[PDB]
């Protein structure tokens, strides 16, 4: 899809008005399937490890999030289509430069490839960036062909602040989602009863990320 | 109130971030 039009005429107004934006059929079936195969190859070869939290304390991470993950830069062998996904995400964000709130987006995390391996795993209600670590936009791509949420669950429920309805996002094949990462969008992954895959990148606001890095580097 | 960072998904704080 042409990035300029999609960014400026849809993603920008949707993000500013609602803080959440869904783009269905982002890359098309062939590319989505190739991504699914690359992800399943990562799973099958033991690459995933338990998802972790910003601040680890007495409780097991698995009491909080039951997913297993790996980080992808985009250039690894066997991850070329994930890299194309990431570049397509980046292209949309670059065409949004300066139009997403007051943020100035100069960078992002690596891609987090995540799997909830059925069995009722999920993620308790939480905020992606509650204390100002730099993350301003969460971008997620779903690649679950044949997902039937009424049976397998796995719905991402977002509680956008100040709204009269919450937002239920099925983890549908080839769906791209953006939302503000801060406290405006508490959210949860409801229990999944089938293997559920998603790829996430978080985009950074330059000034907030600089302050967060200064805090980390000074203790 | 609960420290929400104990529920937030980890990202690396060191190294670089990917620059756009």
């Amino acid at each position: 899809l042409p990035a300029l039009k999609l960014a400026l005429e849809y993603i920008v107004p949707c993000m500013n008005k609602h803080g959440i934006c869904v783009v269905d059929d982002f890359l098309g079936k062939e590319t989505g399937q190739q991504i699914g195969d690359e992800v399943r190859a990562l799973h099958d070869t033991g690459k995933f490890t338990d998802g972790q939290l910003v601040s680890q304390k007495s409780d097991s991470s698995k009491d909080i999030r039951g997913d297993k993950i790996t980080w992808i830069e985009g250039k690894e062998p066997g991850c070329e289509t994930i890299g194309l996904l990431m570049s397509s995400m980046d292209d949309l964000i670059r065409h949004c430069n300066g139009k997403l709130g007051s943020y100035k987006i100069n960078g992002r995390t690596k891609a987090m490839v995540a799997c909830y391996p059925g069995n009722g795993t999920g993620y308790v209600r939480h905020v992606d960036n509650p204390n100002g670590d730099g993350r301003c936009v969460t971008c997620i791509y779903y690649l679950n062909k044949d997902w039937d949420a009424k049976v397998s669950g796995g719905i991402l429920r977002i509680f956008p602040e100040g709204k009269a309805q919450f937002a239920d996002i099925e983890p549908k094949f080839d769906r791209l989602l953006f939302f503000w990462s801060d406290r405006r969008n508490p959210h949860e992954v409801q229990p999944a009863y089938a293997t559920r895959y998603a790829i996430t990148v978080w985009y950074f606001d330059a000034d907030e990320r600089a302050r967060a890095k200064v805090k980390y580097l000074t203790g | 109130e609960l420290d929400l960072e104990t529920l937030a998904p980890y990202i690396p704080m060191d190294g670089e971030d990917f620059q756009l």
